[PDB]
């Protein structure tokens, strides 16, 4: 959010925690919501 | 997968990758042969008369 | 026959890393497809969300 | 071969990181420009350095002299140059304004940009300055210009870099830059940091923001200072001197010394004389010889020392040296030391100077110069301050570049001899093989106004009925 | 311990997936600025 | 203390944690002290 791609595919991200004992990390994130617009229009069946 | 994660509760990572090996050293073949010049006094099959 | 620094080590370790993320990101998205065109119905559920 | 490990493994464990300009310099980007800043701060051969880049880049004065394209835009040359005289002297007015409102900070001349300019893309790598269009209209002219140290200029919020946004330089995918992001004062750092975000360039085609500096590869976003190569180096041969002069104080500190048994005031009324009779223990009075008595078992070790400089002046010369060749200004001029010098060598390196600096000026000053004098006739056009020809093929803003044909002037090449170089000048012209306007370019002037003063200087003659001046006829 | 043993394949082997349902009947993204969706349906049917 | 501006009225900070639940924390900092060189020189009653 920091710079404004509230709305977005995918976002990287990385940071390396301090401490100790170091190690960073590689952070994707996403919400997807894929949806139709009839789900009648369609016509699934399971066979036998 | 990563499957549903809620974004507050990040938690656990996954194994990176990795891991095989083989070996096969060298094979060999030495097909040697010889010439023999006492062979070379008859004539061989064709070489007409 | 010809070894690596381990900065270039991890940075193709990064490689490995982020091509298996977008992978298990594609896996997963394309669930949603899948259930949509199968029944119209969908679940998402999952641990810890 | 020598690229794998090097002989016997020797450089068996180094392998840099191969990466682009850009990610190998913005990591550290600020760093880099803080140690610079510090060593010209507090480095003598840093601001030395600096003073002959300002002194020679560009120097005491800058001239314009504007060429238009006027055969590419089918102009005939009396107006071409109608045109041209009537520009340059707005400009000239303009410049050298005694009101110093050229710029928002209101403390410096055009010459002072142009050494800003230069100096900043030399310690820092780039330079950026922001053309601004002031409201007021007291003048007759609304531009003004700011220069921006690249201090200023990073990512909102500091946030990191990303594939379209280096250091708050926001790019289209070929990699050329579309916006800029600037941090305003922060003295003190106690006031909230904001980022403004400025196009660099106005959609009306005006270059509302100019950056300047020289890309090594491609991909780069911003410049770096000559000094990454010296820095190091540098911090560290100042070090050295300032703990060769601590240590040669001290060596000089102590001279003598005093061995016995007896009480310490007695010792010093009696080898040193004191002045017993009246923590500072016993000054000593300054003398005649005063030679002592000291009994059996004492001593008055009176030390050597050790010589000051065991090699420490050859030592700091190659250091400078390396120094020199890593700036890029010759170790003589850098090191302001000129011994067992030849006129041969001398003519020399003055040649590798100068022609280094030529470049310099060249690729910094020249264009910055010109985009400055391209905004400013823009708005004189814009103003119609001057008339712009009724034939022009093309207009303003579809030859903005044939408009704004225009070369620069700088300091002249002052040679070491004088005399030979104007003998073979004045050959050179009488040959036929130069021209007047390039001797005049070289040497700081232009051959229009000189001619003009010449005809002024022969108009003063004959009315004083004296004599005429060495052309006539 | 005369055990160079250089390297020469690599080989993979992953996985096996294409997914063309996105772009064969999603082919069209919408990024999202509210919180909500809302997805509307007018059925028609008269006597 | 690494930035060495030690010495003002008031300091802001706006700075991001690591990890997953990374959010930002703004902050404004001050040692205010103030002051008057002569107490005697102000009267103070208490109206009754």
């Amino acid at each position: 959010q920091r710079e404004g791609i509230n709305a977005s595919a995918r976002y990287p991200k990385n940071w390396v925690t301090t401490g100790d004992p170091a190690r960073e990390f590689t952070m994707i994130q996403s919400a997807p919501l894929m949806l139709l617009a009839d789900p009648d229009e369609f016509v699934s069946v399971q066979l036998a | 997968m990563a499957l549903y994660v809620s974004p507050i509760v990040s938690g656990e990572v996954i194994r990176s990758r990795g891991g095989s090996t083989s070996e096969f050293t060298p094979g060999y073949v030495k097909p040697k042969h010889e010439v023999n010049p006492q062979m070379t006094l008859r004539r061989l099959p064709d070489e007409d008369p | 026959q010809n070894l690596a620094d381990p900065a270039y080590r991890r940075r193709r370790i990064i490689m490995q890393n982020m091509r298996d993320e977008e992978l298990a990101i594609a896996q997963v998205e394309e669930m949603q497809a899948v259930s949509a065109v199968l029944k119209g119905k969908y679940t998402m559920t999952g641990e810890a969300f | 071969h020598g690229g794998g490990s090097g002989f016997g493994g020797q450089l068996r464990s180094w392998n840099p990181p191969s990466e682009s300009v850009d990610a190998a310099l913005l990591p550290n980007f600020t760093r880099g420009n803080a140690r610079a800043d510090d060593l010209v701060r507090n480095n003598g051969y840093a601001a030395n350095a600096i003073q002959l880049h300002q002194d020679h880049i560009v120097g005491s004065f800058f001239r314009l002299s504007h060429r238009p394209s006027w055969r590419y835009l089918g102009i005939g040359e009396e107006e071409a140059r109608a045109f041209s005289r009537e520009v340059e002297a707005a400009w000239k007015e303009f410049a050298e304004d005694d009101c110093c409102c050229i710029d928002v900070e209101r403390k410096r001349t055009f010459t002072m940009m142009i050494r800003e300019g230069v100096a900043m893309h030399a310690f820092n790598g780039e330079l950026f300055v922001q053309a601004t269009w002031d409201t007021s209209s007291s003048r007759l002219f609304r531009t003004q210009f700011r220069m921006v140290s690249p201090k200023r200029i990073s990512n909102p919020n500091n946030t990191g870099d990303s594939r379209n946004c280096r250091a708050g330089v926001q790019i289209n995918d070929s990699g050329a830059a579309l916006g800029y992001y600037v941090s305003e004062d922060g003295y003190p750092g106690w006031m909230p940091q904001k980022w403004t975000w400025i196009p660099r360039e106005l959609p009306g085609g005006r270059a509302s923001f100019i950056h300047v500096f020289e890309p090594v590869e491609d991909g780069q976003t911003r410049g770096a200072n000559v000094f990454y190569s010296v820095m190091e180096q540098m911090k560290m041969l100042d070090t050295l001197q300032n703990t060769q002069l601590q240590s040669a104080i001290v060596k000089a500190m102590y001279a003598a010394t005093i061995e016995s048994e007896l009480d310490t005031q007695s010792a010093m009324d009696f080898i040193l004389g004191a002045n017993s009779q009246e923590y500072a223990a016993a000054p000593v009075r300054l003398g005649g010889a005063k030679v002592p008595h000291l009994m059996p078992g004492d001593s008055l070790n009176l030390q050597t020392a050790q010589d000051t400089d065991n090699g420490y002046s050859v030592f700091e010369q190659s250091l400078l040296r390396y120094i020199a060749a890593g700036l890029g200004v010759s170790y003589e001029q850098l090191s302001r030391n000129y011994a067992q010098m030849s006129y041969s060598t001398a003519r020399a390196s003055a040649n590798e100077s100068w022609a280094y600096f030529m470049g310099r000026r060249k690729f910094v000053a020249s264009r910055q110069a010109s985009q400055m004098f391209l905004c400013w006739l823009e708005e004189a056009i814009v103003r119609r301050v001057v008339t712009l020809p009724s034939k022009a093929r093309f207009s303003f803003q579809e030859a903005r570049s044939a408009w704004g044909n225009c070369d620069w002037i700088g300091s002249g090449r002052m040679a070491i001899d004088g005399l030979k170089e104007v003998q073979e000048a004045v050959m050179l012209i009488e040959a036929g093989l130069s021209t007047y306007e390039k001797e005049c370019a070289k040497r700081g002037d232009d051959y229009q106004e000189i001619f003009a003063q010449q005809v002024r200087e022969t108009m003063e003659r004959r009315a004083a009925g004296l004599k005429p001046p060495a052309w006539a006829a | 311990m005369y055990t160079t043993a250089q390297l020469l394949a690599a080989n993979e082997q992953k996985f096996k997936f294409d997914p063309l349902f996105l772009r064969l009947f999603f082919r069209e993204s919408y990024p999202f600025t509210t919180e909500k969706v809302y997805l509307s349906q007018i059925p028609g049917l008269v006597n």
